[PDB]
């Protein structure tokens, strides 16, 4: 948080990626770093890997490679997912007579559907448009 | 409640009047995300997008999927609905469809075809009744390895077909051929056809199953393409 | 026993126990390795005339030379030797104490004045109406340099004058106490 | 894709206008999900994205209401729409897990260290240049573009001065302008969120800064103004690196009636030019479905090979010798030389790109060759069993010829009508189909016709140079 | 330490099995809070 | 093997007369002849 997408790149993204190098059957790495400071590293590996043991291995060097880190990244916390981003489906949530509002339809999906379906057998990832509700506190500054 | 954070308290003045949340904010129930904006032809929407699990069946997840969204359909609110926007897998069950359809296209005009040739209607059904022996056997060997029903694999089979009735033709063919030519006994034309046949069978059988052998050991995305046709065609080969 | 499930399974029992530990070891970081395999060459990396620093050489392996031979087609992992340098302030406890200063006041002021700052974006997602414009806005207020460190305010004299960090430590570019000094032939040198 | 430092609203009323687009074509669009904010580029204010969805393949049966015919009159919508940097209406990959989007994906690279902006400038010359090249259509970047960036520079020295500590600077206008989430409440028996956050109001424009103040450690408030600045510079959102290397990413697709190879082709030339035109030390790396289409590509030779080889290897095993897995091997190129001419012929006159050398091909020529030593075995192993016999080479493969040509025929047109089905497939997959099927029946064809008379004529030759 | 099952539930039960998708294999899921501020979470996975 | 060690005895009751916590006393020489990691920077590119 704060930095620079430079700083990132020199800072976070390119020694995750010098210690990624060296994993057993991997293909491409492709990565990025962002303004709002935020990195992505993405390893693709060779045909015939076990997706299993290639997240346990880069789990296995990136806890190393987490100590060289800045402590402003290492509090926020890195996170390893494997998914492809393409999509298997999309289902539409809408009230045809407009008796649910927009705001009540977003926050059933999240509350009521969204955790049940990414339990469902063979989904990986669920991705959500849509907002629940929160409690908003917003300042003034003049009064403050 | 709102009206509850509002009266949180803050301080105390110089004079002594407090100052609550409300004194310095405004308090409301609003969203936890305010970045994405979805619409479903053109009225406000929310969406779930699925995405697949490193190596499933993509039909078997989302037929789980919808008998999961049945089950939670039964406690809506009053005026929610929901429609898939966007799914793949019809295409699928159609693309499927359209294989098989041409599977069975194929084994009727092989029939058609041999019995133009072998023109009488018992001739002509021996190496018919090849086909189904042949089909089902190699399905039930590649199943045991783990091969499934995918385009490749039926694609296979279509083109298997028509290799998969050459031991047979050839062998009927003789025996016709032998009893025309000396008018025996189908049991004694039929001894002496497989003596005299034996070695081609197992030339063709020898050269057709060893052209597609060496595709099924390559490497990468392009070598699982490879092994579904190797697989089934040497499978079906050796069983004919 | 497969040596990456031992790893995987030894560091996520380790996470159990962090919280338990002393906030200076937390901070310096706690390692989980395997025994693996061995060197197959170990490179050095010198100037033959003393005429670049050990500072400047380690700089530049650091750079340049680390990263691309990680990448190379047979390279399972890749060591340098020599560590790194860090910024290091040296007390006075005589000149402390003529000011009535502690070393906890110093610490203090280190970490006030040295921090980094965040301000959102110009038109973030709950806008108002008509906003024409959605940008970054980033902030710079990390010190870069030592002369910032020896600028450090401290506080103000009765007299009025302003004391500053230069006025108690001694501020310097310094070593990294956990990784000691490698030398090539007896003189300063940096390895893979 | 909208410019850059684009809002919400102004991505919300160009994706309006391209959901009348769409909705608006009655024949061929059933429904449109879109989203503002999101695409797979990246989550920022000026991207959005549509998911739209056709009607039933049996109800699109006229020419007007094809895939690539709605794709051209979507493809315009760009062209009208003006905000928009572009909006491009694009196809699935034939293996949708290979990719996202179908066409071709290109890494450039700066190979040579010379900076962002020298990278940028040669991007922007391949850009123009694949822009007036006949072979391509919807060649963009895939990225994001630089934009304006507000700059806040932080006096330390009137910051201390003041009293004021960097660290408290932090939090305050961390809160104020982007937003915290502190702690949760319970709403109906579910946890949510509590957010503090600026209003929107105080949040908007550089002179909002002037409105928050900050309490020093005599707790007093001082502005922002008394210690920060501000200023407008011009700077890359997001860096991208491909292999360790600074990078960028160019997508596209092959215009219509041409290949995915021949697009690649033409991307290739068109990088080869920036040597000429003073940029030096760009290399590139075609990743993801292009990668996957050079490997394919590159391994057939090895593949026919190999082939070849184990068949001539059997054939010596079973039949103990050496002639007669050179006479069979021999009359292969017969039965290759169909497959390829009818492919090419049906690609010329049907103008489908899709009847290429793909790997489907690699298939049906692999089947044409078995077919073609099968039809060779048939023949001689008969004519060398009469030899045994005792009869002249010449006489007894002449017989075996005359005796054989009956079952070698009807065999051979048994295969022919297996795959013809496939080769007149209509829908759902017919390019595999139609790959498949045009390889071996032309294949069947030029065996049918040339390789029968060249099979006796291999065997007497190699059997006479090599007598007994 | 010292909590009730309802404050177990709000501040640690549900906080963890909102992270709990995703996983290969898995069958249900099974909680309690107790009132000696103990939480469980219990996960099960399909046959091999 | 072992060796030499010196060591620090802090009378609790002098302490309070002279009006000294002991907290003051451990921070102070904690920091004086312990050391202590404060924060980051990062020069030129590189966290120190
Ligand atoms: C005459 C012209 C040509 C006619 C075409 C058939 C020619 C002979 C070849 C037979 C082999 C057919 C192979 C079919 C493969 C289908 C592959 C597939 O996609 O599977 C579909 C289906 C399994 O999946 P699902 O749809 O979920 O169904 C399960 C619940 N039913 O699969 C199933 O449910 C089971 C399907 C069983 C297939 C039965 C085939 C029986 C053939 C019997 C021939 C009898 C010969 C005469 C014998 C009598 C004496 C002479
Ligand atoms: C005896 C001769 C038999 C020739 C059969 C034809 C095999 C063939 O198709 O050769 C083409 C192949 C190169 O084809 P291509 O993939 O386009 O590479 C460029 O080139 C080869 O595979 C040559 C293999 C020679 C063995
Ligand atoms: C043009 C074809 C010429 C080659 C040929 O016709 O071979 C015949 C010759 C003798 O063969 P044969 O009469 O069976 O003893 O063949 C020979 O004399 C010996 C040939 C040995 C072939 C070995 C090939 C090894 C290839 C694997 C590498």
């Amino acid at each position: 948080p704060g930095a620079s997408a430079e700083t990132v790149e020199n800072t976070v993204t390119q020694i995750i990626e010098q210690q990624m190098n060296g994993l057993d059957g991997l293909r491409y790495i492709s990565s990025n770093s962002a303004g709002n400071g935020q990195a992505s590293i993405q390893l693709n590996f060779e045909q015939g890997v076990d997706p299993d043991i290639a997240q346990v291995q880069v789990q296995n060097k990136l806890q190393s490679a987490t100590a060289l880190l800045p402590e402003d990244v290492q509090r926020q916390g890195v996170t390893v997912t494997k998914s492809g981003a393409s999509f298997l489906q999309v289902i539409a949530f809408y009230s045809p007579d407009n008796n649910l509002s927009d705001s009540d339809i977003k926050d059933y999906v999240n509350s009521s559907i969204k955790e049940p379906l990414s339990r469902v057998a063979g989904v990986g990832e669920v991705q959500v448009f849509g907002g629940s509700y929160a409690m908003r506190i917003w300042l003034d500054p003049a009064k403050l | 409640t709102p009206e509850q954070f509002k009266n949180i308290f803050l301080k105390n003045t110089a004079s002594g009047a407090e100052v609550r949340l409300k004194d310095v904010a405004r308090v409301e129930l609003g969203s936890d995300n305010y970045q994405f904006d979805s619409k479903f032809n053109g009225k406000p929407a929310a969406g779930l997008a699925i995405k697949i699990a490193t190596g499933a069946n993509a039909l078997d997840t989302a037929e789980a999927v919808e008998q999961r969204l049945s089950e939670l359909r039964k406690n809506y609110p009053t005026g929610l609905a929901d429609k898939l926007a966007y799914d793949t897998t019809p295409f699928i069950r159609l693309s499927i469809e359209s294989v098989v359809h041409t599977l069975i296209e194929a084994v009727i005009l092989v029939f058609i075809v041999m019995f133009l040739f072998l023109q009488n209607w018992r001739a002509t059904i021996i190496p018919t009744l090849a086909v189904p022996v042949v089909v089902l056997g190699t399905f039930a060997v590649i199943n045991i390895f783990g091969f499934s029903i995918n385009t490749l694999t039926m694609f296979a089979m279509v083109l298997a077909i028509g290799l998969l009735v050459d031991d047979a033709i050839v062998v009927v063919e003789n025996v016709e051929r032998v009893m025309s030519e000396d008018h025996t006994d189908p049991v004694t034309a039929t001894s002496r056809s497989m003596q005299q046949i034996s070695g081609a069978l197992v030339g063709i059988t020898s050269v057709l199953t060893a052209v597609f052998v060496p595709m099924a050991f390559f490497g990468g995305t392009t070598g699982v393409i490879y092994r579904q046709f190797s697989i089934t065609l040497v499978t079906a080969m050796v069983l004919s | 026993v497969d040596p990456d499930i031992a790893q995987v399974q030894v560091q996520n029992k380790l996470q159990s126990a962090t919280a338990l530990l002393p906030e200076d070891v937390q901070r310096q970081g706690v390692t989980v390795t395997k025994s693996g395999a061995s060197f197959l060459q170990v490179i050095a990396f010198y100037s033959p005339d003393n005429n670049l620093s050990d500072s400047d050489i380690k700089d530049y392996v650091n750079s340049s030379i680390k990263e691309p031979l990680s990448r190379v087609a047979g390279v399972g992992e890749v060591q340098v030797f020599g560590g790194s340098y860090a910024m290091r302030i040296w007390l006075d406890p005589a000149k402390l104490t003529s000011y009535q200063l502690t070393p906890s006041d110093i610490a203090t002021a280190l970490q006030a004045q040295n921090s980094q700052v965040a301000v959102g974006q110009l038109g973030g997602a709950p806008a108002v109406q008509g906003q024409v414009l959605n940008a970054t806005v980033n902030a710079q207020s990390l010190l870069q340099t030592p002369e910032q460190f020896k600028n450090i305010f401290l506080k103000n004299t009765a007299s009025g004058a302003e004391v500053r960090l230069k006025d108690v430590a001694r501020v310097e570019l310094g070593s990294d106490n956990y990784q000691f000094d490698s030398k090539f032939n007896g003189k300063p040198a940096a390895g893979l | 894709q909208l410019p850059p430092n684009a809002t919400l609203d102004r991505t919300g009323k160009v994706i309006d206008t391209m959901t009348n687009f769409f909705m608006n074509e009655k024949d061929t669009v059933e429904s449109i999900f879109t989203v503002s904010g999101f695409s797979f580029t990246g989550v920022g204010q000026n991207a959005g994205i549509g998911f739209v969805k056709l009607k039933d393949w049996s109800k699109r049966t006229t020419p007007e209401t094809q895939i690539g015919s709605l794709i051209q009159r979507g493809m315009a919508l760009n062209m009208i729409i003006k905000d928009a940097s572009y909006v491009m209406p694009l196809q699935l990959p034939a293996m949708p897990e290979l990719g996202v989007t179908a066409g071709f994906n290109l890494q450039l690279k700066d190979s040579s260290g010379q900076g962002h902006e020298k990278l940028i400038a040669a991007r922007n010359t391949i850009l123009g240049l694949a822009s007036q090249d006949k072979r391509l259509v919807g060649v963009r970047p895939n990225g994001q573009e630089d934009t304006p960036q507000y700059q806040i520079n932080v006096d330390q020295a009137q910051a201390g001065a003041m009293g004021v500590s960097i660290a408290e600077i932090n939090n305050t206008m961390r809160i104020a302008w982007g937003g915290s989430y502190i702690n949760d409440f319970v709403d109906r028996g579910r946890v949510k969120k509590v957010y503090v956050q600026g209003d929107a109001g105080s949040r908007m424009m550089p002179e909002d800064l002037n409105k928050w103040y900050v309490r020093n450690n005599k707790g007093e408030m001082v502005p922002f103004s008394a210690f920060a600045t501000g200023e407008w510079t011009y700077g890359s959102p997001r860096l991208e690196r491909y292999n360790g290397v600074s990078s960028v990413n160019i997508q596209g697709t092959p215009a219509p009636g041409v290949s995915s190879g021949d697009a690649m082709k033409a991307m290739e030339e068109i990088i080869g030019k920036l040597p000429s035109m003073g940029l030096q030390g760009f290399d590139y790396e075609w990743t993801g479905l292009s990668l996957e289409e050079r490997e394919s590509g590159a391994q057939a030779p090895f593949l026919y090979a190999l082939s070849l080889l184990i068949v001539f290897l059997c054939l010596a095993a079973l039949y103990e010798s050496w002639s007669i897995p050179f006479s069979v091997l021999l009359v292969v190129p017969l039965g290759v030389i169909g497959a390829i001419v009818l492919t090419y012929l049906g690609m010329i006159i049907k103008g489908d790109p899709n009847l290429s050398n793909n790997i489907y091909f690699q298939v049906a020529i692999i089947a044409v060759i078995g077919l073609s030593a099968k039809n060779a075995i048939l023949i001689v192993e008969f004519a060398k069993e009469l030899q045994e016999k005792g009869e002249d080479l010449l006489d007894a493969t002449l017989h075996a010829a005359k005796m054989r040509l009956r079952p070698i025929i009807m065999t051979t047109l048994a295969f022919g009508f297996g795959v013809l089905p496939l080769a007149l497939s209509t829908g759902a997959g017919a390019g595999s189909q139609h790959s498949v099927g045009f390889g071996v029946l032309g294949g069947v064809l030029s065996a049918t016709f040339l390789g029968i008379f060249f099979i006796p004529v291999f065997y007497v030759w190699i059997r006479s140079i090599f007598k007994y």
